[PDB]
């Protein structure tokens, strides 16, 4: 009844530093390990001090130096410190075979020392980039292992997927065709977050033009509290992980869900606002705050599943479920009857110490599908379609062994993959 | 994990003599041996540039190649010369006559195991090797024949590192020499098929520079070089200190070099304003994406708004906001998409150091590789023809005998070198 | 009286472009033991065809919820059906591929048609047994039929004494070893483990002039420096060239330990001389550039180690570096760049050139290696529109 985080690149890593701090938040944990009263993340020493369940990978000794030598570093275990020598350097190519193959067997043997000790494992959760080398091919490799190491678990993915607008580096579209293919072939669930709409948090839900890596992240951080942590503590109706296998993703390979926020509030927000159960449930269904560049009104609802935090009536929800359903502007699919599935825990989301958002009695993580993704998925697309055409950038990784047949491979099925959305609404 | 320096030519010895000038400011570091600064960041990366033992000294990664003994010993005699230790001096007693010819193929090769054992004595010492830093000219002749011998060499010995070099380009402008349109082509021959790397800064538009954009008097050698020697430092922050966006040098030379050969690229400083401007300027992200755009801030002579930008890397200083930061690189290509090139989409990358340098809050770096930068070739590719033509003073090269083959095949390297840019120009 | 007799323009720039011939991998002591037992036949996706010269392979087409590679069929049909000038198989034998491809350019290359002859597909396909071959079980193998080689050596030694002319044979073969070159011919005696003197005078030599002699008489044309020719009287003295053969390296990989590692330019030049019966020698110089190609490693699959890694990058970068003259040749863009790699600069002188050439396609026959053929159908599909103009040698007085 455990589960574990794994944190992959330089996207992954900087992740679980306010999701962690969010975690030591969850139980009132300092620096040591004190806590009362819980073993999803935690293994325990003889001294009650726990200890996270999170594997550290990085190839640089950089950006955990940052960590194992500021706060937070007595809690992770040199054990979990699993640093190495030199980067990929956004390489896909090396970071699946070249440097990939350097501290695989390291990470695979801290498994053992851990996925040993969890009694009845669930599953685990992988952070990393679509964008960078770290985040993309060790990610390719290590997926790769795991389905022949647990190929009876939890795979998911809270991967960072980039804008068709914002973009930091040129090989981002070149990296995440050749990564996502393969991830298709492996991988449990995997999820897309950009921080193009999340600028569009910032500046509407949090009103604010100074955002950090943190706060892009602890946005994200708050919503995985609300995914896992909670589903430990019981509430109306407690989910876990394996109500989503064939119950949310209803064929093999459906597993792109899109996850919203509802409840974004700028502190001095808790009095033009008096929040109700009814008022979220209808800033779920925002275009403007779907967290992914993407319009819901150009696609379908093939899933939609409320996962709630705090202070929730269901038959207040009763009416918030009637209410979108005769408010709908949808195009509701036809293969899905009514299937809505309801997550109501207790708990409320904890607020930030140095956050932006405030304290809310109620909180929505809703998970929905559509294939508005589907022509956002298309959008990255075109930008590797000219890359091939020029074959530019293209010395990097033949020289480590990345063919062009790969290239006609992983594009044309992500392709036949975005035509695969399209045959939801076709046979009714 | 390390990286190595060499030094060469009249220039390039006095063009590094100011770079560690900086690196010495850098990390507060007495010219005797002892640490006197206080971040952390100073100390904790350490071991890119630096060499450890015991002595209570600050002893170099830095190999320095002459055959002039003055040039050294006034880099000796001068501080931050008492900096270095006499292990690393390898110098011959003779003069090369600021010849390719010679340095390259007579003179050099006297000089040729004195240095790549000392390259030994460091690099079987290095942990890690990552850089392998050249500093010369391309106008003389020991910074362009002494230069070419060692990257026949150590890529030979290191097939598998990073090549870079910081070349300077000749100006037509303000010279002394004669025969410097030979010293520059002649090392084309060579810095194409063996470097993975090299920059194009040319004093051209450096007298432009100081003069009118920070509104000084005279374009002094000890501040020419200065600014250069500022734009040296800032392009490897990201691997020397900590970053939201991290980017190694090998990133940098995957993401602005699209193809092999187009290599070449020019540096960009980012306040680049003069003393009195300070009480009639705010510092801000627009601020420092201004000059971008600026033609006179291009340290090279080359207007970026006749060609177009191929490629655009944005290396950032300072405490910076993201949204703020990502679109307002994306309002400049907003603005000037049509300068751009299109198969391209993410035609400007951003890299994002957290630590500034002191002195400022904001700083940054702009290195931009655009299809106008071939200007300065064809300045001195004719030139070269025009060297041709009468055979004007090959009586200084003869001797030597460098052949015809070659110097038909510089120029036919030079005509394959420049016409390609303007393949995907326009 | 009188009607108009309208003309038309012409265009002498060359139409003779390029040959493509197709041989793939097959009948082999080993390769029928499992490609025929278990999964389908001799072209079991592929479909063999050898007179229209046609062959489309598939994978199985199903109703994936992911579409895969390879499931553009229908009801019942062929796709990609990638048609050549000849394709063959494991049933062309030496004698045959001689009587297409070899033996009747050996032929019309005798008064001073020029040729280059390289190979391109998926490693451990057969690059090697290609070019190099082996000699048949003969007690005495008098160039006996076997690869390329030794049986145009055997023509050597055949049309140059049936022409019965002054003849000159002219072999040097070079290695192309991580860029770079090497001869093979030389007395390599600092080659060879041996002890110098306690007195060192020669412990590394560099003396051959490796670099490029552009001429630009014409265009393309290649010229190096301190080239060693070959002359024999008889195929005995084509041990050397096995000597060559046997110092040329090799790599034991997971795809295959029999496939070279590196890779050689080895040139022919058939100086023949004779006088015509205007009073006028002629000097028919035919050039033969048998250039053997290593394997595109998926070095992923083989898994090789650090001194393999940089080894089979540089291979790959090769083959990609060619691939890079391919599209510029076709799309006819104005500076070619063929002056990265060496190989590209050496093959200047037949693609986009003046006189001919052909491509080998040794491709594999697995089901797994299928869109690893698609790489070299990428680019054997856009192997047509070369431009060139062949010429032949003579001599003016
Ligand atoms: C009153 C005062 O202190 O003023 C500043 C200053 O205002 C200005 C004018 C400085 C000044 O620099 C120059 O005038 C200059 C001229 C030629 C070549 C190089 C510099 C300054 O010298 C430069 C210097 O900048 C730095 O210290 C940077 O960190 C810089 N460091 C050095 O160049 C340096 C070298 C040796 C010893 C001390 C400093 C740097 C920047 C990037 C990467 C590495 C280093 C400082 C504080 C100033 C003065 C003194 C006027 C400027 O330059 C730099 C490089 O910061 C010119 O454009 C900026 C704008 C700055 O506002
Ligand atoms: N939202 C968010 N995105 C990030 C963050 N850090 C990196 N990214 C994204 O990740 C992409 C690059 O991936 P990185 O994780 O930085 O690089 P990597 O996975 O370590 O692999 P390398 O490129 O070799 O360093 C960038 O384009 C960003 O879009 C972050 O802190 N927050
Ligand atoms: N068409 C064919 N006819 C006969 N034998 C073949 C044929 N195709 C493959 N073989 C056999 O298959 C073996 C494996 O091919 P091999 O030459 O070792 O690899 P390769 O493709 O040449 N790699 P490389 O040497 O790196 O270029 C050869 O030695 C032949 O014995
Ligand atoms: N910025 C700068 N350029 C210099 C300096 N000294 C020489 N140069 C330039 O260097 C080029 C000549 O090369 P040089 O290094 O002097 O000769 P070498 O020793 O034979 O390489 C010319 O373009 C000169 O303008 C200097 O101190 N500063
Ligand atoms: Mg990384
Ligand atoms: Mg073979």
């Amino acid at each position: 009844r455990e589960c574990i985080s794994i944190h992959v690149g330089q996207a992954g890593v900087q992740i679980g530093n306010a999701c962690w701090e969010l975690y030591c938040l969850e139980h009132g944990i300092q620096p040591d390990g004190q806590m009362p009263s819980f073993n999803t993340f935690f293994s325990e020493t003889g001294a009650g001090k726990h200890v996270p369940r999170a594997v550290f990978v990085d190839l640089e000794p950089t950006v955990i130096d940052e960590v194992r030598t500021g706060t937070y570093r007595q809690l992770f275990h040199p054990e979990q410190l699993i640093t190495g020598k030199e980067d990929a350097a956004n390489n896909y190519a090396r970071g699946h075979y070249t440097i990939g193959k350097e501290i695989i067997d390291l990470v695979l043997d801290r498994i053992r020392k851990l996925a040993d000790q969890c009694t009845g494992l669930q599953g685990f959760s992988v952070f990393h980039s679509f964008g960078g080398g770290t985040g993309s091919g060790f990610t390719s490799l290590l997926m790769e292992r795991l389905s022949v190491d647990y190929g009876k678990k939890s795979k998911l993915e809270f991967s960072i997927y980039p804008a068709p607008q914002v973009s930091t580096a040129v090989v981002e579209p070149y990296n995440s065709i050749l990564t996502t293919h393969t991830t298709l072939e492996h991988s449990d669930c995997a999820f897309m977050v950009d921080n193009e709409a999340i600028y569009d948090i910032c500046r509407r839900n949090l009103d604010i033009e100074r955002p950090t890596y943190t706060n892009l992240n602890r946005l994200i951080g708050q919503i995985v509290s609300s995914i896992t942590a909670s589903l430990r503590f019981d509430g109306a109706l407690n989910v876990d992980l394996t109500e989503f296998q064939t119950n949310l993703v209803p064929y093999p390979r459906g597993h792109f869900p899109l996850a919203t926020y509802a409840p974004v509030i700028s502190a001095e927000k808790a009095y033009h606002e008096q929040l109700s159960v009814a008022e979220i449930t209808n800033a779920c269904f925002e275009p403007a705050n779907q967290m992914v560049k993407c319009d819901p009104r150009h696609g379908k609802y093939m899933a939609c599943c409320l996962l709630y935090r705090g202070d929730v009536v269901p038959k207040d929800v009763n009416a918030a479920i009637a209410t979108i359903k005769t408010k709908r502007t949808i195009q509701f699919v036809d293969w899905c009857p009514t299937g809505f599935k309801v997550g109501i825990n207790y708990e409320p989301p904890t607020v930030v110490p140095g956050g932006d958002l405030a304290k809310v009695q109620r909180a929505v993580c809703m998970l929905s599908n559509t294939t508005a993704i589907a022509e956002a998925w298309a959008r990255l697309d075109h930008k590797f379609d000219l890359m091939y055409a020029k074959r530019a950038f293209v010395h990097w990784y033949v020289g480590e062994g990345m063919e062009e047949g790969e290239f006609s491979e992983a594009r044309e099925d992500m392709a036949a993959l975005e035509k695969d959305y399209e045959e939801v609404g076709v046979d009714s | 994990r390390e990286i190595v320096h060499i030094q060469a030519g009249q220039c390039g010895n006095q063009i590094g003599a100011k770079f560690w000038e900086v690196i010495s400011d850098e990390h507060g570091i007495d010219p005797t041996g002892s640490y006197h600064g206080d971040s952390d960041l100073q100390l904790e990366r350490i071991n890119v540039y630096y060499n450890e033992a015991a002595g209570n000294k600050y002893v170099p990664r830095a190999i320095l190649v002459d055959l002039e003994p003055g040039t050294m010993d006034s880099v000796r005699s001068g501080p931050f010369g008492q900096i270095f230790r006499p292990d690393n001096f390898v110098f011959g007693q003779s003069g090369a006559g600021n010849n390719w010819a010679k340095g390259h193929y007579t003179e050099g090769a006297e000089l040729v195991d004195s240095v790549l054992d000392v390259v030994r004595k460091e690099s079987e010492s290095c942990d890690c090797l990552q850089g392998f830093q050249l500093t010369h000219s391309l106008g003389g002749g020991t910074g362009s024949g002494m230069g070419t011998l060692l990257i026949s060499k150590i890529r030979e010995e290191y097939p598998d590192r990073i090549m870079n070099t910081f070349s300077v380009v000749p100006s037509p402008k303000v010279s002394d020499t004669v025969v410097e349109p030979y010293n520059a082509t002649l090392s084309v021959h060579q810095l194409v098929e063996n470097t993975d790397e090299t920059y194009c800064i040319d004093n051209e538009a450096l007298y432009d520079i100081c003069f009118r954009t920070l509104k000084l008097t005279t374009p002094t050698y000890g501040d020419l070089n200065h600014l250069v020697s500022a734009t040296m430092s800032g392009v490897t922050t990201c691997l020397r200190f900590p970053g939201q966006l991290n980017a190694d040098l090998r990133k940098l030379a995957v993401n602005m070099v699209p193809f092999p050969r187009l290599h070449f690229f020019m540096p960009g400083f980012a306040p680049l304003t003069s003393r009195g401007s300070q009480q009639y300027r705010a510092l801000t992200v627009p601020e420092l994406t201004q000059q971008m755009f600026d033609a006179k801030n291009m340290m090279a002579a080359c207007d970026p708004r006749h060609g177009r930008y191929l490629t655009v890397a944005a290396v950032f200083r300072g405490r910076m906001s993201m949204k703020e930061v990502d679109e307002q690189m994306l309002n400049v290509q907003n603005k000037n998409s049509s300068y751009f090139v299109e198969w391209i989409p993410n035609n400007v990358k951003t890299a994002v150091c957290d630590i500034p340098p002191r002195g400022l809050k904001m700083s940054a770096t702009f290195i931009g590789n655009s299809t106008a930068i071939q200007e300065l070739f064809k300045r001195i590719s004719e030139q070269f023809t025009a060297m041709f033509r009468r055979k004007a003073f090959l009586h200084w090269y003869t001797g030597e005998g460098m052949d015809e083959m070659e110097f038909t095949e510089a120029e036919s390297n030079m005509n394959d070198l420049v016409s390609e840019y303007q393949q995907y120009q326009d | 009286n009188n009607s108009n007799e309208l003309d038309r323009k012409r265009s002498d720039a060359g139409e003779s472009n390029i040959q493509v011939v197709v041989r793939v991998r097959g009948q082999a002591p080993n390769e029928p033991k499992r490609t025929a037992p278990g999964i389908l036949t001799t072209s079991g996706p592929r479909c063999q065809q050898i007179d229209v010269a046609i062959e489309a392979p598939q994978v199985s087409s199903s109703s994936a919820i992911a579409s895969t590679s390879n499931l553009v069929q229908e009801s019942a049909t062929r796709q990609k059906s990638y048609h050549f000038d000849q394709v063959f198989g494991p049933e062309a034998d030496q004698g045959m591929v001689y009587q297409d491809v070899v033996g009747p350019i050996l032929e019309e290359v005798m008064s001073g048609y020029n040729c280059t002859i390289f190979a391109y597909g998926q490693t451990g396909t057969g690059k090697t047994h290609t070019m190099e071959g082996d000699l048949t079980s003969q007690m005495g193998t008098y160039s006996s039929e076997a690869g390329i080689i030794p049986r145009s050596l055997y023509r050597l030694f055949h049309t140059l004494e049936l022409s019965k002319e002054d003849y000159s044979v002219k072999a040097t073969f070079i290695e192309l070893y991580n860029e770079e070159l090497r001869d093979l011919l030389s007395i390599d005696s600092s080659t060879s483990s041996a002890e110098p003197s306690s007195s060192a005078t020669a412990t590394k030599e560099p003396q051959h002039a490796l670099r490029m002699y552009d001429d630009a008489r014409g265009k393309g044309v290649v010229i190096q420096g301190l080239e060693e020719v070959a002359l024999k009287d008889a195929a005995h003295g084509l041990s050397v060239l096995r000597r060559g053969s046997q110092k040329r390296q090799i790599a034991a990989t997971n795809c295959n330990e029999q496939s070279s590692r590196s890779h050689s330019v080895f040139t022919m030049t058939v100086f023949i001389k004779d006088k015509g019966s205007r009073g006028e020698d002629v000097l028919k110089i035919g050039k033969l550039n048998l250039v053997d190609l290593a394997g595109s490693e998926n070095i992923g699959r083989s898994g090789a180690e650090n001194k393999r890694a940089r080894e089979a990058g540089m291979i790959n970068q090769s083959l990609l570096t060619l691939g890079r003259v391919i599209n510029a040749l076709v799309e006819k863009n104005s500076h070619i760049p063929y002056r990265e790699s060496k190989l590209t600069r050496l093959l200047q002188e037949s693609l986009g050139g003046r006189t001919k050439t052909c491509i080998i396609a040794t491709v594999s026959q697995e089901r797994a290696n299928i869109e690893e053929t698609l790489s070299t159908l990428d680019y054997a599909l856009r192997a047509k529109s070369i431009k060139n103009r062949p010429e032949l040698n003579t001599r003016m007085t």
